[PDB]
């Protein structure tokens, strides 16, 4: 509910906010935190960051390396990396031997690495890492700024038009039932099918309207809690 | 705002409101439907007048009124008498000395009532945000001001009694000379073996001393030796005195005694019956279930100090935090709607010569120029529409120095109390009625 | 790189509301400084408050004094917003006595030498012609908030009833920041702290006490080293 | 400063099962408690704590510490 | 009124530059007042010296390649800003570095002028292939805290000159966590743990002394309002 929402905000790419200080190179992960404290850099922004000895790089980074005429073993020495400060912070929670993870974390990928840790590592490391994730997750859930307000739940603009078109479509069936050309039982089956199609159409219009940065969508896309049809009947029509 | 709530959560919300306990000083809801007043007067707890007269003598225990013919009737107000579930039914007095009265007007306030209107709770400053995990999975965060300023605290009156019955071996005696007891344990007992009025008690304390008449004791040799050594007397009695139940505290407030030898009628066998009323003042603590009106409920998880509370741009710490993760999934956005209107009720609004469309329906209603603190009523299916609330939020009165702390969206800037650094984006805030 | 020593400047906006500012503070430091000052100023300032009372013919707060429309429990609540200042480190008794009809007010309470009441206008109760009120109040001095449960210390005196006490005389505190006019990329910030206090004590000595507490704590870091 | 102070992975590899470990620590804990309750008889068969002991301690806590050292040996009959 | 148990800073050293500090029993709620304020000043207020601009012969700002050296500009810029220098001139000072031939150029071979000390001669700056041709001059400046790189028209006067982000603070990072402790049957007491990691110039325990002194004067500025007393010891 909260931990997964926090980590999703912490590890996500830019444009979620104003990505200030993006596209620059930093001497160490410590210096990035210095820039963040001053407010120049933001937590979600692509940056070039160096990395101390012993931190394993990504599995696909093992064949490529830096440009030198000599053989190199980049697996446990210095290496730059294209990432965001938040992803650098997140990886420090995981144990040191673990390879770097560079994608937005969500819920499915989050469950995977816990499952991966349980297989390849001793029990004590698994228990300790979850506590680190708990602390980081709760801390950033506060700073994430998810809320609810009357202006957060935006009704689809197109909706009003979409419902009226179906009503006119509906009404001919009602009209052609008044003249006896169709039985009521057949009419009920045909109307339910017509209405079911309508609920999907207004869902699609609403799903396009919402921006990815607002609270209500963010805590469903992340896998925190809720489901799409629940979000539909708060803003779009409930349906049958 | 019932129409905005799901039917499932509304069921819980209506059921909860038959569980709210009365508080020390009841306060009318800032925003709420107009039916709460009628529901109080028709129920019998509030004391209304049967005549149209002039109040003549106002006092806490009783109030005297005089009708135009000349007849006097004195209403005797109940005061701190136990209910079936063990809550006070204390009655206040609302009218002054020389006020004119009309028939059916409310003379005395009741338990969980205010000016004749129903009042089951208080109205706190709520902010919607996760906060360090202390309000994870429906739990509540409360500022320590509420325990300090007695905002949520309730009297509780327990009553427990014993009977001095006549048995085969003899009668039980309600007496102070209990055997094998220290001197300091029976310190607050009165002369005849009843705890004095006002004597604060703890768990295990003796309320009324009582001793069984006899037992057939077949003494072991070691006990026989001990009786000789200590110069004791067996006294042919065993202690069966009434004692305070485990996990219970309180200040004694009243004792009733019924005697066989007196004119009082008793069941067969019982020579004497004594009942003791122990009353305590419970303060709001962790675990104490708290709830709103729209089926949102939780246990208190932590009571932060007033400094640690996330405060507003004018220093005002929010009295209660609430998780936003709960609201979308449970489908009760009525509580967010109530919050927005609650902020408007607390800090008034001005609409004069604005000539706006949403305002036009309100203009005949009269709810255009509203002062701070005043109540507003939204009936259960003809309530204010969402265009009005959006519009009303745009023009809230600046409370002090010329600024409006809440933005048009209904959200405000929150300064973190702990780390000091401002929260990165606005937070929804307003006034919510909490039971 | 530039060296500029901090300087505090004070201004008065009201008899019990005042603004204090520090102009030259380091970047990203104004918010943190004001909060530390706010947290200390709100939490721990010494003040004085009523810690128990006594009423004739009353053995607990639940009963009612004949003649007064306000119940004893309502009197407990209403007394709680009285504000007093006591110079004596030891407990001092205070006496209220009233007969006949009228509005008993905080003004009527007789203060001993060195303890002064500051809100005489506050209403305690209302008496009719038949009523009679005679009260003893115990004033102590302390800091923070202390519940009545720890306030009870006398058992034999059944007439006494304790009350929870709020010592802190500060009402609210508010800090803002800006950027200084001095021309650097750093943009040094100027903290501005608004302090509002009850009529017990001036905001000047109130914030003086806050500064007093903090320097001992922050001095501990430096002196215990080297 | 916790139950998890002797890690479980180190203890598990010594005993090769999980149910074996709990009875093995418990049998030893029964012995060391019985040693402390001699109170002056000083019977030869009992053996005290092999590792150093805190001023107050639970005998089961001592037993698990002994397994991690590995000095103690278990044999099924 | 007196504090029941006086606090006491204690030191725990794990490396010659990283250390941890624990604060003994403290008044409830004071773990966060003291803790966050300490972190900011220790990171910002303490003065120090670090480079502020670099100048390489015969290169442009956009011309990211440098002949005769395997590494690029970015790894050169990164490595040079890492370097720690102690300076006391209190004005900009220029440091020269001219090396030829193949090999590895380090912080040791730089020649510093009077009043500028290089603390870590071990650091590797660049690798040379064939004829070295490496000549590069940088500007040291004493400063405070952290500042982002800015253009001072130094590119206009000479195209080779470029700014760089500077780390004036001797400390690298400070992570503080507050926990609860139970003293005389009350658990509402806050223990503060401050972890200080600092660069090779300054010793971390001495760093907290400088940070501590800066806070005492700044909060002793509030004593001048009025003389007041508080229960201590």
């Amino acid at each position: 509910q909260d931990m997964v929402l926090g980590l999703f905000f912490l590890t996500t790419d830019s444009e979620g906010r104003s990505p200030k200080g993006e596209g620059r190179a930093f001497g160490s992960s410590a210096e990035a935190i210095m820039a963040f404290d001053a407010g120049d850099l933001t937590l979600q922004a692509k940056i070039d960051i160096r990395f101390p000895v012993g931190t394993i790089p990504p599995r696909g980074f093992e064949p490529p390396a830096r440009e030198e005429g000599e053989p190199e073993w980049q697996q446990g020495d210095t290496f730059t990396l294209k990432t965001t400060l938040g992803r650098a912070l997140f990886n420090e929670l995981l144990p040191e031997d673990y390879p770097f993870v560079d994608y937005e974390v969500g819920k499915k990928q989050l469950s995977e690495i816990v499952n991966d840790l349980a297989e390849r590592y001793p029990k004590v490391i698994v228990a300790a890492t979850l506590d680190n994730l708990k602390a980081a997750g709760f801390f950033w859930a506060t700073r994430s700024g998810v809320t609810v307000a009357i202006s957060d739940i935006v009704v689809p603009d197109a909706k009003k038009e979409i419902v009226k078109g179906y009503e006119g479509q509906d009404e001919k069936v009602q009209k052609q039932y008044e003249r006896g050309l169709i039985t009521k039982e057949e009419r009920t089956q045909e109307l339910i099918a017509i209405w079911t199609k309508a609920t999907n159409e207004v869902a699609e219009a609403m799903n396009d309207n919402f921006p990815k940065t607002n609270p209500v969508s963010m805590m469903v896309n992340s896998g925190a809690r809720g489901n799409m049809m629940q979000m539909r009947q708060i803003a779009g029509m409930r349906g049958l | 705002f019932l129409e905005h709530d799901d039917a499932n959560r509304a069921l819980m919300g209506a059921n909860m409101m038959r569980q709210a306990v009365p508080l020390i000083k009841s306060e009318s809801p800032l925003v709420g439907t107009g039916m709460e007043y009628r529901s109080a007067a028709d129920a019998g707890d509030v004391v209304k007048a049967e005549k149209a007269g002039v109040v003549q003598e106002v006092s806490a225990d009783y109030i005297t009124t005089t009708n135009d013919d000349g007849t006097y009737i004195t209403y005797r107000l109940a005061k701190f008498s136990r209910s079936n579930q063990g809550t006070s039914v204390n009655q206040k007095v609302i009218v002054a000395e020389g006020d004119r009265i009309i028939e059916g007007q409310v003379l005395a306030d009741g338990p969980a009532t205010e000016n004749g209107e129903m009042a089951l709770g208080k109205n706190l400053l709520v902010a919607f945000m996760p906060w360090e995990g202390h309000n994870y999975e429906d739990a509540i965060i409360l500022s320590q001001r509420l325990v300090q300023d007695d905002v949520l605290s309730s009297i509780h009156i327990e009553e427990h009694e014993v009977d001095a019955r006549d048995t085969k071996l003899g009668p039980e005696e309600i007496t102070r000379d209990i055997p094998n007891v220290s001197e300091e344990v029976l310190a607050d007992l009165d002369e005849r073996g009843i705890i004095r009025i006002g004597a604060e008690v703890v768990a295990g304390d003796i309320l009324v001393g009582k001793v069984t008449p006899k037992g057939e004791t077949e003494l072991t040799p070691e006990e026989r030796l001990l009786r000789a050594i200590f110069g004791e007397k067996a006294r042919e009695v065993r202690d069966t005195s009434l004692k305070v139940p485990h996990g219970e505290i309180g200040k004694v407030i009243g004792v009733r005694v019924f005697d066989r030898e007196e004119g009082d009628e008793l069941p067969p066998g019982v020579n004497q019956l004594v009942r003791v009323y122990v009353a305590q003042k419970r303060k709001i603590t962790d675990g104490d279930k708290l709830a709103g009106r729209h089926g949102n409920k939780g246990v208190i998880s932590k009571i932060n100090p007033i400094e640690d509370m996330p405060f507003l741009e004018d220093g005002t710490p929010v009295d209660i935090i609430l998780n936003p993760l709960a609201v979308p999934s449970r489908m009760n956005p009525g509580q967010v709607l109530e919050i927005h209107l609650g902020w408007l009720a607390s800090r008034g609004w001005d609409v004069s010569g604005l000539a706006e469309e949403w305002a036009q329906r309100l203009q005949v209603i009269g709810a255009d120029k509203v002062e701070p603190g005043t109540n507003v009523a939204t009936p259960v299916f003809d309530g204010a529409r969402e265009d009005e609330l959006a519009g009303l939020l745009q023009h809230t009165i600046p409370n002090r120095d010329g600024e409006r702390m809440v933005l048009p969206s209904g959200k405000a800037r929150l300064f973190d109390g702990r780390s000091g650094e401002p929260f990165p984006e606005p937070i929804s805030v307003g006034y919510m009625y909490i039971l | 790189l530039i060296a500029q020593r901090p300087s505090l400047t004070e201004e008065v906006v009201d008899e019990f509301r005042s603004r204090f500012v520090i102009e030259p503070l380091e970047p990203g430091f104004g918010y943190t400084l004001g909060n530390s000052l706010r947290r200390t100023l709100l939490s721990s300032i010494p003040g004085a408050a009523v810690t128990s009372i006594r009423i004739d013919g009353v053995l607990h707060e639940f009963t009612t004094v004949p003649g007064v429309k306000e119940d004893v429990t309502d009197l407990i609540l209403n007394i709680k917003q009285l504000v007093v200042s006591s110079e004596h480190d030891e407990p001092v008794v205070m006496y209220l006595r009233k007969q006949g009809p009228g509005l008993v007010t905080a003004a009527d309470i007789a203060p001993p030498a060195g303890v002064e009441v500051h809100n005489p206008d506050l209403v305690l109760a209302t008496l009719n012609g038949k009523g009679k009120l005679e009260m003893e109040l115990t004033v102590e001095r302390g800091r923070g908030y202390v519940s009545a449960v720890q306030n009870k210390q006398v058992g034999q005196e059944i007439g006494r009833i304790p009350v929870d006490s709020i010592y802190s005389p500060v009402l609210k505190v508010t800090y803002k920041v800006e950027a200084t006019r001095v021309e650097q990329r750093t943009d040094f910030d100027k903290l501005i702290v608004d302090v509002e206090t009850k009529q017990a004590m001036r905001p000047r000595d109130a914030m003086a006490s806050a500064g007093k507490t903090l320097v001992e704590l922050f001095g501990l870091a430096r002196e215990l080293n080297i | 400063e916790g139950i998890i102070n002797p890690p479980i992975d180190e203890l598990l590899e010594a005993t090769d099962s999980k149910y074996s470990l709990v009875i093995y620590a418990a049998k030893r804990a029964r012995q060391i408690n019985a040693y402390y309750s001699q109170l002056g008889e000083g019977l030869l068969e009992y053996v005290g704590p092999l590792v150093d002991t805190h001023v107050h301690e639970k005998p089961l806590s001592i037993a698990l510490r002994e397994i991690n050292a590995g000095l103690l040996t278990s044999e099924a009959i």
